[PDB]
């Protein structure tokens, strides 16, 4: 019975990050462009793009 | 195949090198929430708890009962067994008495 | 309950996820949050992972009738009583500790939790789950009868010993809050309150300060400075609705309780059929109340198997 | 509730019996129990005979 | 869903009161899938509601 | 209102026909129509794992 483990998402509001391409059995990763988080107390990353 | 039996295949109980091909695919989060959305087909082994049929003992041919743990087919009724024996001369009774 | 089993929760604190339906049909930031549930027994004993730690007081001691949660980066407590789950009918809770609840619920197609708040405000979290276990045996019954036989099906334990599987926990990332800024007259005033607060002010000054005390700039407006509480000490579960702190490795570990056990169950028996013989056949008369299952096969070289769920008074040959 | 009618209830005390299902899934010797219920009526009416005075 | 309406509340003297009428309640779903709770990932589709003013 | 999306079905291309393999969990629609001068429309509420051509 399979079990798709998913970690916490990583986010950084100054620049960019990149992929890793490891060898986990069905590894699937992708980095997305300019987002805008909205955590509990207002906005999170303190910029807009 | 992603959805029919055996989409997660390992060579033995303690090993490595799984064969996950469940068609995993990621999308992008909607507007203003921190979440990771994805989409995949459900488990084949959870389809194979209810899509499996009856056991064989409901329709086995010669009225034989099929047990399971050291897999058996016990108490059939087919064919015939030949024998051959050799009893000693002390087991008989002589024609005198 | 051995009180030494909760020493793994000594540096742990609950969190606030994004349970996107709260009964009223709109999103929340609730304490309770159905992360994932999993069902791998056979008597239908599900196991639910929720965010609000139960059975532990604010200090970190095993008190039974207490549930600690979080509300605006501040610990609170609430009562273990008036906590229940229900899919489509109210169902019992059989043993629970930490993040984990072990229920017994009837079939439905949803699942919610709720507990009474310290200000008496019932807050909840529901999520679509299709619960329908296969009932043991060959009838379709609903209650236990007082007379029957024994049919096996597994279940979980009720022990809380640490057993070989775990979930990871890390340093919590950040809490941004616009409460900590204030603009009196040409001056932002970052109140501290007792927590290290980070800013990113870009008027003409420095944009890094881990100021554990109050600090003013006397040059910025409130639409230029942004507060964020940092450098915590208590770990929390690496949820998929809470962002990762940094791209380093694991840091903590807590065992998931209740390992597996086989068991049995009582199943009703159907009453004996009425037969009628007479020429190379038999005419059977059936009296079911809940739908049973008739089947037969031949004994020769070619069986002719047959099956049917019988519901009311019929007859077959 | 006629005070002359309840006067049979003098030497009668309620008991505890073997209930099959308490309502959670397991058995218990409960004070409340159903012995037998009847609808010799012809609509949805019952005369539940509880084991509790 | 369910095909009867019942509204009720406690009285000031702590007695449940209610009234119940025969009405067929089974709301048709908006979209092309019969879903129960709202998912955390999907599409927006126009519909009507009642404003809370 | 917010509404869930069904998963992408696994198709299989064959000679002048198309094998689709559907995986619903809550019931969805399935329509199609030809693009010529004679559509022959189809509709069905798919509920379980089925396979169509
Ligand atoms: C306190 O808060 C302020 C406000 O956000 C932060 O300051 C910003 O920091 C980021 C750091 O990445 C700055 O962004 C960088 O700007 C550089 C120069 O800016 C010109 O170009 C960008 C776009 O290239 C325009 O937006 C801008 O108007 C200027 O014309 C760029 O060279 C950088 O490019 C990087 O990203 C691009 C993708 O766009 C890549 O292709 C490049 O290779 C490179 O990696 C980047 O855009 C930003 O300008 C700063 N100011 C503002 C007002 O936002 C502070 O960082 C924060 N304090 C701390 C400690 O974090
Ligand atoms: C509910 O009840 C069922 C009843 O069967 C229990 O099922 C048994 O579970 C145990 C768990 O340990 C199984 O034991 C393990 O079986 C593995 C595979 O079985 C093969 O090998 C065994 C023994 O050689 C044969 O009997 C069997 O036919 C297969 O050929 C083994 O690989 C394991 O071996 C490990 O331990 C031995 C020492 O005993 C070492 O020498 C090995 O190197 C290895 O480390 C182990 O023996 C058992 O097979 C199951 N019974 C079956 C399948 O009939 C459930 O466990 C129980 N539920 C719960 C929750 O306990």
């Amino acid at each position: 019975e399979y079990k798709t483990v998913v970690p916490s998402p990583y986010i950084k509001c100054c620049g960019t990050s990149e992929c890793r391409s490891m060898e986990r059995p069905d590894y699937q990763c992708q980095v997305y462009t300019g987002v805008y988080p909205f955590m509990w107390g207002g906005a999170y990353c303190f910029c807009d793009t | 195949q992603p959805g029919r039996f055996g989409d997660i295949q390992s060579r033995t109980v303690e090993s490595k090198d799984l064969y996950a091909n469940t068609a995993l695919k990621l999308s992008r989060p909607s507007s203003g929430t921190v979440h990771v959305p994805y989409t995949q087909t459900p488990s084949s082994f959870k389809y194979w708890i209810k899509e499996r049929g009856t056991s064989l003992n409901d329709k086995a041919p010669f009225g034989c009962v099929i047990k399971t743990n050291p897999v058996r087919a016990e108490n059939c009724a087919v064919g015939n067994i030949p024998v051959s024996m050799d009893i000693p001369d002390t087991a008989f009774t002589r024609v005198i008495d | 309950s051995v009180t030494e089993h909760f020493n793994v929760y000594k540096a742990t604190k609950p969190y606030l996820a994004y349970c996107a339906d709260c009964g009223d049909g709109q999103f929340c930031y609730s304490p309770v949050a159905i992360e994932k549930i999993r069902d791998e027994a056979s008597d239908g004993m599900i196991k639910i992972q929720v965010a609000a730690q139960i059975g532990i007081n604010k200090g970190g001691t095993h008190e039974h009738n207490k549930i600690r949660y979080i509300a605006g980066h501040d610990m609170k407590e609430a009562n273990r009583d008036s906590l229940q789950v229900h899919t489509s009918g109210v169902c019992a809770i059989r043993g629970t500790m930490g993040h984990f609840i072990v229920a017994y619920c009837p079939p439905g197609d949803e699942l919610k939790v709720q507990f009474q708040d310290a200000e008496s405000h019932t807050q909840a979290c529901k999520v679509q789950y299709k619960h329908a276990p296969a009932p043991v045996g060959r009838e379709k019954f609903t209650v236990r009868p007082h007379f029957g036989i024994e049919v096996p099906c597994t279940t979980y334990q009720l022990t809380t010993a640490p057993t070989e599987e775990e979930i990871d926990m890390h340093t919590p990332p950040d809490i941004p809050d616009i409460t900590l800024l204030s603009q009196q007259s040409g001056n932002v005033k970052i109140t501290a309150g007792g927590k290290t607060i980070r800013y990113n002010c870009t008027c003409g000054s420095g944009n890094v300060g881990t100021t554990s005390s109050d600090k003013t700039i006397n040059s910025c407006k409130i639409a230029q400075c942004h507060a964020a509480v940092t450098n915590h000490d208590k770990w929390q579960y690496t949820s998929s609705f809470v962002p990762r702190a940094d791209q380093l490795s694991r840091k903590g570990k807590v065992h998931v309780p209740f390992p597996l056990t086989n068991s049995t169950c009582r199943v009703p028996v159907a009453r004996a059929p009425g037969v009628t013989y007479g020429k190379r056949e038999l005419t059977v008369k059936l009296h079911p109340d809940h739908p049973t299952l008739l089947t037969y096969r031949s004994l020769g070289a070619d069986p002719r198997p047959y099956e049917e769920w019988i519901d009311r008074y019929v007859e077959r040959t």
